[PDB]
RNA sequence: GCUGGGAAGGCCCGGCGGGGAAGGUGGCUCGGGGGCCCCCGAGUGUUACAGCCCCCCCGGCAGCAGCACUCGCCGAAUCCCGGGGCCGAGGGAGCGAGACCCGUCGCCGCGCUCUCCCCCCUC
RNA sequence: UGGGCCACUUUUGGUAAGCAGAACUGGCGCUGCGGGAUGAACCGAACGCCGGGUUAAGGCGCCCGAUGCCGACGCUCAUCA
RNA sequence: GGUUGGCCUCGGAUAGCCGGUCCCCCGCCGGGGUCCGGUGCGGAGUGCCCUUCGUCCUGGGAAACGGGGCGCGGCCGGAGAGGCGGCCGCCCCCUCGCCCGUCACGCACCGCACGUUCGUGGGGAACCUGGCGCUAAACCAUUCGUAGACGACCUGCUUC
């Protein structure tokens, strides 16, 4: 009844301008423009959800083709509304530019 | 053109900055980018402040250039520029702003119960109006 | 918000009649606390309302070792006649002092939802 | 965003516009220039119109057809200075490209439609009133352009039909003021909850 | 906490005063306007129908590197609380009963009892 | 191993040389890594396999991580800036 | 495989703008001149619109000149890429849907994730089911020589 979630984009990884760390990740999370409101959102589940051809199980729920890569943001990245993401699985690179969401979840407020 | 003058006594509001929302009055200019600023009134001390922050209003006071802080304050509490400023609709809209950036979960909800009334009593009447308009037949 | 159960978690109600939500036990980490509260001082809360009254309860698999006959009967879980007993008892008294301020069962009616204008952290709750 | 973003060429600086539309192309977003004949370039026109004649030279002196290809329109000047701003030679730049959508003068898709405006990259507050600018079109056209006059006469056709759009929505205000005043007995209850928390002054 | 035992500053119309002036108030003079009455510009000059600076014969009150965000260095002259992130390596610590169901153990910091009275809630 | 070469500074021949020859220290050779787009020698820093934090030199329109600061004061228009 | 409400549009100026109204001029609306407002844009994109728990008793308001029909039929506007938008006629149904209240109920699945939309999504084979419809070309081979290394190209082949 409800989106329930935050958008944020994949925008890439944490990088030199030639060495890629695929560890963590760098999500823009959309209205949130500047360093000091990225504090809402600092340790919030963030989850890339996708579709693949198999279907898996769905907790509570039955199995269809959804598949997701859970993640939580750690910390503001630069002054402009950046955070940084830890996924237990590194991101595909398929996915920069696409759709990831802040969840909420363990909410301090 | 121009109506709005940076003089002495021009009272100018703060955009940004330490003392943003706050009236002062410009007391004395200094080299084009900085004026001697004064609130007596609105918990502003005397110091210097960039006319970047400043948006001027149209209450000018009369006091001579770099009066001390006592003269300004009489200045500004004869014909008091904080009930004239509350009453202006700059001001009114700066309060609007901050009581809805304010409004809770459940005022959120009560004003959109409003908010749907309202629109729907309204546009029945405009539709109303457009029908009534529409009984036009002459040469 | 009735009250934090000796678990930590916390009992809740949404008057089961303004949106089914019965007397439940829920973690405050995954709560947001809204700033409209109601007076629930000098109401009662069953005693015996506790995290033993709450915690779930199961069937399988005793009797049976090798899986050929399902054993997944009993599997629609049953309210408790004491469940709804304590359900029409908080909210006998909790539902007259939500009637008591304008269009507060309407809230407690709606769910919450996030519309593409608005962002969590610019919302105050 | 989801949605595809419009944006209003007119007054906006060349290589500024582009930098925020790569950006945004590069974030998954979908972007679509109009009136790229409107985009201004800092400078005088001479000093532009040289600019444009050197990138002309360069040619592949053995075989032109396969050297550096010079578009002359100028959607497609500003498509290839926003290509100068992506990786264009990667996957992930090709698909960044391929979400930008750039047209001269306003075609019937997004005629109708509400145009967006980047501050950042407009010439009022990016240049001084005193300094001299260029036209992309007037560039297009002396260049090798050769659709200045009739985007030109479209762009008026458009313009005809938009104030007799907007004569309606002025219209239509004026008789949603009026019913206002009308319902103001019925209205005032819920113009009282609107006021006390900051919509409608 | 220190400093110029901060500098400025606020209030006490600061009061008895003195002096200086000018980014010159009032007044006056000259030049341009609105129905001989009211404005703008340029002169004059020392309070005037504004204000400014310095010295006082002396100050008083509050506050004090200010929760009116003007300008510092600090903490034996410094403490309390909260949030996010990453991590959990090690595995027989028992001088004691002569261990016996799995060493809730060492160092360190504490509380109560082997003293007796009261006080406040609660059964 | 007994072919060396390069850089700051001192320094001889030469118009000069990415030339030839010395002194001193460091380096490359034997050396990967961050930065200088690119590069034996420059700047930072030297290296077991990793997680977190922070930096150096260098940067933060876009490519391309970082100014998407309501940054400060000025200077400058170039028809080869 | 993505996605998790929409915005259906003045032209523009920036040492200026926006809105409204009476006379004048253009064949009943625009175009000017007064006049009145707003301008740190509130006739505001820092905005606006829609807003989803569902029903049952049940009153007060909004309406009642109402809603919804992949119901039909007709018409108009849109050509820059119109691939869209609007208006009537008849018909067929609800008195519901919007706000404030009364009244209880629904799996209340016993704290937990991929939930919630676009969506009857795009694409490809195939089965059944009704109506309305169609019955063609290209290439090779042959020929031509306006052509030609070979391909390719220009041509002809039961009718007056
Ligand atoms: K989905
Ligand atoms: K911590
Ligand atoms: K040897
Ligand atoms: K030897
Ligand atoms: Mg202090
Ligand atoms: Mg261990
Ligand atoms: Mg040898
Ligand atoms: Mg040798
Ligand atoms: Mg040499
Ligand atoms: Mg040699
Ligand atoms: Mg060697
Ligand atoms: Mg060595
Ligand atoms: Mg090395
Ligand atoms: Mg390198
Ligand atoms: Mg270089
Ligand atoms: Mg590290
Ligand atoms: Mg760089
Ligand atoms: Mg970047």
């Amino acid at each position: 009844s409800g989106r329930l979630w935050s958008k944020a984009i994949f925008a890439g990884y944490k990088r030199g301008l030639r060495n890629q760390r695929e560890h963590t990740a760098l999500l823009k999370i959309e209205g949130v423009y500047a360093r000091d409101e990225t504090e809402f959102y600092l340790g919030k589940r963030c989850a890339y959800v996708y579709k693949a051809k198999n279907n898996t199980v769905t907790p509570g729920g039955k199995p269809n083709k959804t598949r997701v890569i859970w993640g939580k943001v750690t910390r503001a990245h630069g002054n402009s509304g950046m955070v940084r993401a830890k996924f237990r699985s590194n991101l595909p690179a398929k996915a920069i530019g696409h759709r990831i969401r802040v969840m909420l979840y363990p909410s301090r407020i | 053109v121009f109506r709005r003058f940076v003089e002495v006594g021009r009272v100018a509001y703060v955009s940004f900055g330490p003392h943003a929302g706050k009236l002062v009055a410009i007391v004395d200019v200094i080299d084009q980018n900085r004026a001697l600023v004064d609130g007596p009134c609105t918990q502003v001390r005397r110091q210097a402040m960039p006319f970047k922050c400043m948006q001027l209003t149209d209450f000018i006071l009369k006091f001579p250039h770099s009066a001390h802080q006592k003269y300004v304050r009489q200045a500004w509490q004869k014909a008091d520029i904080n009930t004239k400023w509350a009453a202006t609709r700059w001001a009114k809209k700066i309060e609007a702003r901050e009581r809805k950036a304010k409004m809770t979960d459940f005022d959120r909800f009560k004003v959109m119960k409003a908010k749907k009334m309202r629109n729907r009593i309204i546009k029945n009447e405009v539709k109303k109006l457009q029908k009534a308009a529409l009984l036009k037949a002459s040469p | 918000f009735l009250k934090q159960l000796a678990s930590g978690l916390l009992l809740v109600t949404g008057p089961l009649v303004l949106n089914r939500v019965p007397l439940r036990r829920t973690h405050q980490k995954f709560v947001i606390a809204t700033s409209t509260k109601i007076d629930i001082s000098n109401v009662k809360i069953p005693k015996h309302l506790t995290d033993a009254y709450f915690k779930k309860k199961k069937l399988r698999k005793p009797r049976h070792q090798e899986g050929e006959i399902f054993d997944t009967e009993k599997e629609k879980y049953e309210i408790t006649e004491q469940r709804k007993i304590d359900q029409k008892a908080v909210d006998s008294q909790i539902l007259p002092k939500i009637k008591a301020i304008p269009q507060l069962q309407g809230y407690l009616r709606s769910v919450f939802a996030l519309t593409n204008g608005i962002y969590p952290h610019k919302l105050v709750f | 965003e989801v949605q595809v973003l419009v944006l209003d060429g007119r007054g906006h600086l060349l290589g500024r516009l582009a930098a925020i539309v790569a950006k945004q192309v590069l974030l998954g977003r979908k972007v679509v220039v109009v009136r790229c004949e409107g985009i201004n370039i800092s400078g005088n026109f001479y000093r532009n119109k040289l600019k444009y004649l050197a990138f002309l030279r360069k040619r592949m002196n053995t075989n032109p057809s396969r050297g550096p290809y010079h578009f002359r329109a100028p959607s497609r000047i500003f498509w290839r200075t926003v290509r100068g701003m992506l990786p264009h030679k990667t996957k992930r730049g090709q698909a960044a490209l391929d979400r930008l959508k750039v047209f001269d003068g306003i075609p019937p898709p997004y005629d109708k439609k509400k145009r967006m405006v980047v501050p950042a990259a407009l010439k009022v507050v990016r240049l001084k009133p005193t300094r001299k600018f260029a036209y992309l079109g007037r560039l297009a056209h002396e260049v090798g352009w050769k659709y200045q006059a009739v985007t030109a006469t479209l762009e008026e056709k458009r313009k005809e039909k938009a104030k007799i759009h907007y004569r309606k929505k002025k219209q239509l205000m004026r008789l949603r003021k009026q019913a206002e005043k009308n319902v103001e007995k019925k209205i005032d209850k819920y113009t009282e909850v609107l006021k006390t928390h900051g919509l409608l002054v």
